[PDB]
């Protein structure tokens, strides 16, 4: 919707590339890691369905990226993100 | 008489006036201070 709503949610998928670099080779066994608690956090914010710890937070990115590029190669979709306003 | 004196001859120091002494003490102790507020260091926790 709103263009700042895109900047917001692009914010949002940058910041979880962030932290996937921060907790990359630092999850260990018997911690619980600021970042990690971070991370696993913002992989629910993705999905409006569901917030269910997500034990394989490569699933939801994939759907959403494919989701993303079913919508963003439509013209009849993502038009209204190309006028003017 | 000389040798008998030196011999019971020995000597002694005291404290003119005796020494206060007093019983123990409840040590209590009372806070101090003012606290402010510390936020928890990891953050909201992961879901489930």
């Amino acid at each position: 919707m709103s263009r700042q709503m895109w900047l917001d949610t692009s914010a949002l998928l940058e910041a979880i590339s962030e932290y996937v670099v921060r907790c990359n080779g630092d999850t260990f066994s018997g911690l619980t890691t600021g970042d990690f608690n971070a991370l696993s956090n913002m992989f629910t914010q993705l999905s409006v369905s569901s917030a269910g710890y997500v034990s394989d937070p490569r699933v939801p990115l994939q759907t959403m990226s494919n989701m993303f590029v079913s919508f963003i190669t439509s013209t009849d979709r993502c038009g209204y993100m190309l006028r003017k306003t | 008489f000389s040798e008998l004196r030196n011999f019971f001859t020995g000597d002694v120091v005291i404290r003119d006036d005796p020494f206060d002494v007093w019983d123990g003490v409840k040590a209590t102790y009372i806070p101090i201070g003012v606290h402010g507020v510390r936020l928890d260091p990891n953050g909201d926790q992961p879901p489930l």
